[PDB]
RNA sequence: CGCGACCUCAGAUCAGACGUGGCGACCCGCUGAAUUUAAGCAUAUUAGUCAGCGGAGGAAAAGAAACUAACCAGGAUUCCCUCAGUAACGGCGAGUGAACAGGGAAGAGCCCAGCGCCGAAUCCCCGCCCCGCGGCGGGGCGCGGGAAAUGUGGCGUACGGAAG
RNA sequence: AAAUACCGGCACGAGACCGAUAGUCAACAAGUACCGUAAGGGAAAGUUGAAAAGAACUUUGAAGAGAGAGUUCAAGAGGGCG
RNA sequence: CCGCCGCAGGUGCAGAUCUUGGUGGUAGUAGCAAAUAUUCAAACGAGAACUUUGAAGGCCGAAGUGGAGAAGGGUUCCAUGUGAACAGCAGUUGAACAUGGGUCAGUCGGUCCUGAGAGAUGGGCGAGCGCCGUUCCGAAGGGACGGGCGAUGGCCUCCGUUG
RNA sequence: GAAAAUCCGGGGGAGAGGGUGUAAAUCUCGCGCCGGGCCGUACCCAUAUCCGCAGCAGGUCUCCAAGGUGAACAGCCUCUGG
RNA sequence: CGACUCUUAGCGGUGGAUCACUCGGCUCGUGCGUCGAUGAAGAACGCAGCUAGCUGCGAGAAUUAAUGUGAAUUGCAGGUUGAUCAUCGACACUUCGAACGCACUUGCGGCCCCGGGUUCCUCCCGGGGCUACGCCUGUCUGAGCGUCGCU
């Protein structure tokens, strides 16, 4: 009864949606994200999965701050000046 | 279930609104490649995670 | 809140509210059932906002 | 009435918030027109009103922060909003004055033994 | 679809190629300086005889002398109108008119790899100084400009075949006795070099 | 018993600052395998390498000799060529394996404590005024406060230095 | 300081490279769809024509599908179609 | 796009229980046989063994094939439309497809409490990310009754707020 | 053969009230006034909405429970409902 | 003659090879060499008249302003004193995240200040600003049978 009959009893989840990485990996009893380790201050990343790294790095997301830093760099990070008016 | 958390009901809300077919003027656009919505998701077939 | 909806429905439509029931729809947006005080017709203010 | 951000700037504080609500009610009435199901001529206007709310709210916020950084001009402590946000590490650098500081011992080297302009024959 | 397919090995779809190409392939070859010299010598002496220059396909029937040497006024040319006019008078122009005819499209993948247009080699104009000759001749298709002091085996003998048509200047032609020496007088512009 | 000091150690949503996390190709500090090779295998090899942990920077680290030499002597570090598959290591097996001199790229030097002299000659912070800067800096004004003799600043550091 | 390093990043330029079973896993709504409780695993998929001119109108059928007519150099190119 | 002279290589397929894709013969074959059972008339409709209505005959037989829920699903609910694909015959039908709709709380839950336990700081360990530990090696209370010296709110009347 | 939140009763008597009143402090009595936010709520709950790749003879926690026979919540037949 | 079967060819299918294309890779090289408590990377959820995905974006939400440019955008509508693009220096930038009142439910507070009901008056309701940890200089406050001092 280890296969088909035993799959019926699967009706209570171990993981839920982590609230750093969004992934369904936040173990409810351990209260740790299997993906990012949420309560741990630092990101759970390992050098033995180069593929797993490049799924969740600086390229992946928007870079909503970091994309305008690249744009703001190429004018020496200028501040409080406007272009000359009409 | 009937008993939900607010967080899950917002997740289930987004997944409903993504599950509509493409408008019939989207394929009349100049550089159209989309024939139909490939990311559609029926509730028997693909079980949305969780 | 129900409280914010009551002061909003009042201020925008110069009416007064008996009670507000709210539900969050499956779509995800909050629907408010704003019952009006009995000195105001809903059907005579629904024409004023412009719904028919 | 075509609202531009040149005939908003000169105008008064409560004169612009009057115009803001004059647009807010205009937008709320167009969102009723969208749901009551008619007027393609009005469903185009909804975007025009959304942007003209953005124009007014911008000029409201522009003139606040032109006035606050005039207020905080002379002062030694201005809010974190008004201080120059560049990169974090660039704010942590030594000042234009602190990099320029030399020891008395090094100013004496610079005075006694300045690097000379010379040129040798072959 | 990938689950249980075939992922490593030359033969497997996707997969790694057999013996992947490395960037530490020995790309470059060094030639003995004495041999590089005894290729320029040969490439030059072949240009003297019209038998070998015609066999390279250079239209040189109307050409007055095979080691064609022009005045040092040619260095001072600034407009291509002056350069084109000179080749009409030397009667080297049918060599350029032959290059124009040869301007066709390359067969193969070279088209999508920035090698689309192909054509023929024209004459090789050798100059001592540059008072503009490089500016004045460069737009005319087929013409390659060479400094006398810096002669190239890849340009004097293109394809590895010998006897390209060469148009010397007077000041260029007189430096060859200095650069390469004769058999009784060693080269003054090379530290230790005789002709082979 | 009380009040003034000082020392040592608490509390503040005290005034003003600062750190964390990310990326991680390159770089610094640790930690650290086994496949594998030796036709077995344990020392060795793989290898101070992979994985693991920490810390950076536009480069890092190194660096102005407790040096190399044994010469007629060179003269910080780093890098390239060569030394050199060398001296040496090693079940002296398999394998491992630098340095100096030499040619070049670059080339740049310096500062304390101590020792002693000069009335703490020093520095920090608040308030006012005047410039004035989206790198809070300059000049006035105050028995304004504080740190500091359990040692601040100037002179001075092995190439010697100081005093007259 | 400099000379030195730099398979990440922001820009660039180039190639005796690959040409859609190749070249990145990814030329396309690709770290997507989908799979696993999870760590993770991880695709397939380029091409009408010069121009949509993408086949009006008629006709049989309930229709999909046809027969005609028509566009086009060409449907012997008819919307997953060189 | 190719001939000639040279140059270069990821350069020649029948095999590898090769890789990927496609297609055969098998074959209109195995099969579409667990839990008793359907029938008649009508209606809509191009079309009915299967839909709907009526009538018959049956079955579950209150430890139900009944009526509600928890987990889990996530719109599957509901109406209308469609009959391409799917629902291993069919279909006018559907949990399919396309449209629209739909979940209203002081009192039902959650929230609150603690349970087994989990887990910070103090401390300890630890090269280090950190780990141990849960009252233990801790200056672990920011809270009320009264009272002066003071202040404001009301005709400072006397209290709220407070120093 | 649970804890805790929470609630109440009691023992005490520091206090408090006013000088025969327009009584005072004080009332867990009867009335009257005001308020109660946030989130879940549809439906399936299974020989077809869950898990077994599927409308899979498997698995998946409960509540209600008619008449007859009979010891019976056995089996067999029947009503409600299906 | 059948039918069936086999071979070959024409034509038609099935299938997607071949070839020709290439807004993509790969490789080498150059210049730069820039994240974050002034809230980063990453995540969630929202935003268009018609809009699912991708892209863009943040309640000012497929964008505001400013400058440059100078007539479009376009699938369908609709309405030059600057359309649209580009740039980008002004302004804005929901929720979570180092993630910061405390908790992870989006659940509970505390402080201070505003407005409304009210006629600050304790409740109520809304809004605003603060309330994390370590640590530094200082400041304040008290601690000690620590070391003394003085009466």
């Amino acid at each position: 009864t280890k296969g088909t009959s035993s799959f019926g009893k699967r009706r209570n989840k171990t993981h839920t949606l982590c609230r750093r990485c969004g992934s369904k990996a936040y173990h409810l009893q351990k209260s740790t994200c299997g993906k990012c380790g949420y309560p741990a201050k630092r990101k759970r990343k390992y050098n033995w999965s180069a593929k797993a790294k490049r799924r969740n790095t600086t390229g992946t997301g928007r870079m909503r701050h970091l994309k305008i830093v690249y744009r703001r760099f190429r004018h020496g990070f200028r501040e409080g000046t406007t272009p000359k008016p009409k | 279930s009937s008993h939900k958390t607010f967080r899950i009901k917002r997740f289930l809300a987004k997944k409903q609104k993504q599950n509509r077919p493409i408008p019939q003027w989207i394929w009349m656009k100049t550089g159209n490649k989309i024939r139909y919505n490939s990311k559609r998701r029926h509730w028997r077939r693909t079980k949305l995670g969780l | 809140n129900k409280h914010q909806i009551k002061q909003a429905v009042k201020k925008l439509y110069d009416i007064d509210v008996a009670k507000v029931n709210t539900l969050i729809r499956p779509d995800g947006e909050k629907k408010a059932y704003v019952r009006l005080a009995p000195d105001y017709d809903a059907l005579d203010v629904a024409n004023k906002i412009g719904i028919i | 009435a075509k609202i531009k951000a040149r005939d908003l700037r000169g105008k008064k504080k409560e004169e612009l918030l009057k115009q803001l609500d004059d647009l807010k009610v205009e937008l709320s009435q167009l969102r009723v027109a969208k749901v009551t199901g008619g007027a393609a001529s009005k469903l185009s206007k909804i975007r025009v009103v959304r942007k003209s709310i953005a124009r007014v709210l911008t000029v409201i916020n522009q003139t606040q922060k032109e006035n606050l950084r005039k207020f905080y001009k002379g002062k030694k402590y201005k809010p974190l909003d008004l201080r120059p946000k560049k990169t974090r590490a660039m704010r942590r650098r030594l000042n234009k004055h602190e990099e320029s500081l030399k020891t008395k011992k090094q100013q004496r080297k610079e005075r006694l033994y300045p690097l000379r302009k010379y040129a040798v024959k072959a | 679809h990938r689950s249980g397919q075939g992922a490593f090995g030359n033969m497997c779809r996707g997969g790694r190629m057999f013996a992947p190409t490395k960037t530490w392939r020995r790309w470059h070859r060094r030639v003995n300086t004495t041999q590089k010299r005894y290729a320029i010598c040969s490439a030059l002496a072949a240009s003297a005889l019209p038998a070998l220059v015609m066999s390279k396909g250079h239209r040189i029937e109307e050409v007055p002398e095979l080691p064609l040497v022009v005045e040092d006024k040619v260095e001072g040319y600034k407009k291509t109108k002056e350069a084109v006019l000179l080749l009409k008078k030397l009667k080297a122009w049918n060599d350029i008119k032959k290059v124009y005819a040869s301007q066709r499209m390359r067969a193969g993948k070279g088209k999508m790899r920035n090698r689309r247009r192909i054509q023929r080699r024209g004459p090789c104009v050798i100059y001592n100084e540059d008072n503009g000759i490089v500016k004045a001749f460069r737009n005319i298709p087929g013409i390659t400009l060479l400094n006398v002091t810096k002669l190239n085996i890849l340009k004097l003998a293109p394809g590895g075949h010998v006897g390209r048509f060469c148009i010397w200047t007077e000041s260029a032609f007189r430096k060859l006795d200095d650069l390469y020496g004769t058999w009784r007088k060693a080269a003054s512009l090379k530290s230790n070099y005789n002709l082979p």
